[PDB]
RNA sequence: CACAGGUGGUCAGGUAGAGAAUACCAAGGCGCUUGAGAGAACUCGGGUGAAUCCACCCGAGACUCAGUGAAAUUGAACUCGCUGUGAAGAUGCAGUGUACCCGCGGCAAGACGGACGGCUCAUCACAUCCUGGGGCUGAAGUAGGUCCCAAGGGUAUGGCUGUUCGCCAUUUAAAGUGGUACGCGAGCUGGGUUUAGAACGUCGUGAGACAGUUCGGUCCCUAUCUGCCGUGGGCGCUGGAGAACUGAGGGGGGCUGCUCCUAGUACGAGAGGACCGGAGUGGACGCAUCACUGGUGUUCGGGUUGUCAUGCCAAUGGCACUGCCCGGUAGCUAAAUGCGGAAGAGAUAAGUGCUGAAAGCAUCUAAGCACGAAACUUGCCCCGAGAUGAGUUCUCCCUGACCCUUUAAGGGUCCUGAAGGAACGUUGAAGACGACGACGUUGAUAGGCCGGGUGUGUAAGCGCAGCGAUGCGUUGAGCUAACCGGUACUAAUGAACCGUGAGGCUUAACCU
RNA sequence: GUGAAGAGGGAAACAACCCAGACCGCCAGCUAAGGUCCCAAAGUCAUGGUUAAGUGGGAAACGCGGAAGAU
RNA sequence: AGGACCGAACCGACUAAUGUUGAAAAAUUAGCGGAUGACUUGUGGCUGGGGGUGAAAGGCCAAUCAAACCGGGAGAUAGCU
RNA sequence: CCCGGCGAGGGGAGUGAAAAAGAACCUGAAACCGUGUACGUACAAGCAGUGGGAGCACGCUUAGGCGUGUGACUGCGUACC
């Protein structure tokens, strides 16, 4: 312990935070757009960037395995076919997060989207 | 006499010829050279310093470029004092190589020990305080092997801190 | 109090279920009154934009926990130690020493915090005891009494007496003796008294009390400063600033068993029997590490029971302690060890000594003049110039102008804005909050990606066999958070604030 | 006799120890106890003596010794 | 048929902790005990203060009992701060 | 009328003798909370006061040494019932 470690503390149980992330990844993949704390932002930014980096290659077991983390039939059904494309020539960096001015002394928010997020 | 500077990187085991397993730590030396010589006259006593590494010209303070310059040396990462023995004196910019501790074979490792939180009094003494970011001088270490291409030197059992930290190696007093 | 506490009857579904119990679901109700903010009027310096009328945001002063806000207490506080006196341990009396001002996190030498009694491992003496190790006592054994690093502050029966109790008897692992208000009645309790009800009666004008009666019974509060440890904001070391060290002072530990030969040598008639501490070998504790020897590692994989869902399977996700187990990445620990407590030196009590008397002897000393015990200090590991006596060394920068007066450690205005720091982001092996290391387009600081490493185990699909289960090649496959070397694919842009503009007075030495 | 019901000065401090009974004011001089190296105001004054142990600056009985005192 | 057994709701505070200006002028949490009997509960009524009640703790009688509240005796009281 | 949020609140103009009378409304001190004026305080120890005492700004005899606020230092100083 704080040593070496990797992710925040995030007081709560892990099922939660699993189903928050799923959530907050299932948001972003839909709209292409969040507003959210800096912490929250950079935690969907950690979670989602693998499930893009793995749908770039389409397969049945890549579907599977965004269904089984994401459990949207509608969202697995948009990538693969969108993202996947729009991205393919990009290795890292799927998504960026905005400053949009203030807290500054509480907790600051900024908007987490995709690179291009339209066209 | 005088000791040198080196970057702990890791630890891991050597095997001997006979079968024997002995840790050691990996420390990388880079060539230290004397920057600025100080003696009894001016100074008041007898001392080098020595600098290590190097670092990006744009970090580097005003002051510490024309200090470098004024010994016509690279700029590094910090610099550290030596108490000499009433031995040869060196010059400012004479690079010191790590032939030294080649045949000696008995050296004394000093370090920065890593952080750690609020300690009960149980965890520290078996009083509470700060933990870490303090000194760990560990003497009667002989080193195991030397080489000179790689500047890589080997020394029994562990050295304290963690990897990235800088310590340094001086003759062992004792004996 | 919209309280967390209490309120009588009826409607009583599905799955695995003997069950209105257990876990999830049908219809229905909820995600809880702390977890989380805008730009906060106004004021300053700025850049950006069509050339008066100005518009945008930053760096700041001005709110901050998105906050109302109570709590016992409080004569006034600028609330140090030691020694002596004192209606008796003096923050306040006399003498002496130390300490920059104001905060924050822990430990209480103790504040006589505030409103009798013993249950007390942390600094104390007797064997102290929130359950480490021991040494002795011609100890018959167990056991007492004597001693060490030490304060089980929850507990026996009893004589002197009042009971746990102040002296002690049997004590076992203690039933225990005071220092500190016996550390706390800011813990407990009465177990006998003046005090929960009886209670012989008392000293006592009376108050006040009877450590005297036989049984006794219900005892309150949310760290105020202060001492120690660590860490912060301001200021000063005299022009400012960045680094590296000397050093007045201060911090804690010097434990202990065996053997090799040295040497069965010396000494010693014989018996007897070392100095040798020359080298290695154990245990208690301190620093540090995870490659090795165990755990955790609710962030990783696999197996499995019930239940809801993906329109069904295969296969997955949510719940049942992480639903229950096999493990286990990095990290954190000990159940693992590299080192340590040196060697040596000074002065030492006792003791051992070169020449040597006073007082033709003697003698450790009178004259010349030397060692030495686990005692003391260096030597081993250190911090430290707030040491105001404010140190030493190296480096970088400012080389302007004008006006006025009460004409000097003078004041005011335009311009300049150096080195350095802070402001913000990435952040860490730094972290309660401060603070500190590295980077910010002149880049691997963080995220992701590439290939590798560790872990887990034979993922799904396909065709075959088994008329079920299931197996075969696909396949040492799939996945892998924290590990390794690169990748700018993404985020740290151009910037802006403080900080200056030649540095006071007197004196000695150099060309004027 | 003091305090009780009296200030002030000295004994380093102090209520009972010594001097001393304050009507008030004035930047004046002289005494008592106690001092005249400093702290702190006053002779480092003069003569005759004891003292080598800091006895002074804490001690009984007893043959200079007796003599061991409080973080 | 069990002052029978295990086990829900329910009942008792028997034990430990939470607090002693509390969430409550005696409550809460975790175990323990009964769980067809001397059981419990919804509602209505009676037993009244030198008294009632009391499977005898002199328990309880409107958060109080070795004799409760209100107005008068009483602006009371010997002694005392 | 303006700012403010199309509220509350505030600033102007007007009425009002007076708004130093605005519905919290005559006169308006203290304990308490902030800003400005002048001074002491970051090497300095105890009932915090009493005399001496250099300065810091201003008005005075227009210096000739006085007063409005402070004491760095220094002798003394164990609050009241």
């Amino acid at each position: 312990m704080r040593h070496r470690k990797s992710g925040r503390q995030l007081n709560r149980n892990s099922s939660h935070r699993q189903a928050m992330f799923r959530n907050m990844a299932g948001s972003l993949v839909r709209h292409e757009i969040i507003k959210t704390t800096l912490p929250k932002a950079k935690e969907l930014r950690r979670v989602v960037e693998p499930l893009i980096t793995l749908a770039k290659t389409d397969s049945v077991a890549n579907r599977r395995l965004a269904f089984a983390r994401t459990r949207d039939n509608e969202i697995v059904a948009k990538l693969f076919n969108e993202l996947g494309p729009r991205f393919a020539s990009r290795a890292g960096g799927y998504t960026r997060i905005l400053k949009c001015g203030f807290a500054g002394d509480n907790a600051p928010m900024a908007y987490i989207e995709l690179v291009d997020r339209s066209e | 006499m005088i000791g040198l500077v080196g970057k702990k990187v890791g630890m891991t085991r050597i095997f001997t010829e006979d079968g024997v397993s002995i840790p050691v730590t990996v420390i990388e030396v880079e060539a230290n050279r004397v920057t600025q010589v100080k003696d009894l006259a001016n100074d008041g006593y007898r001392a080098i310093q020595v600098t290590t590494g190097a670092k990006k010209a744009n970090r580097v303070t005003k002051p510490e470029a024309g200090h470098f310059a004024k010994a016509g040396v690279e700029a590094g990462r910090g610099l550290w004092e030596f108490r000499l023995a009433e031995g040869e004196e060196f010059t400012v910019g004479q690079s010191i190589s790590v032939e030294l501790f080649a045949d000696v074979k008995k050296v004394d490792v000093t370090g920065t020990s890593k952080g750690k939180g609020f300690a009960g009094t149980v965890k520290r003494w078996n009083m509470a305080g700060q933990m870490g970011n303090e000194r760990v001088t560990v003497q009667s270490l002989d080193v195991v092997r030397v080489d000179a291409e790689r500047n890589l030197l080997l020394v029994k059992g562990a050295v304290p801190g963690a990897t990235g930290s800088d310590l340094i190696v001086k003759p062992a007093v004792k004996a």
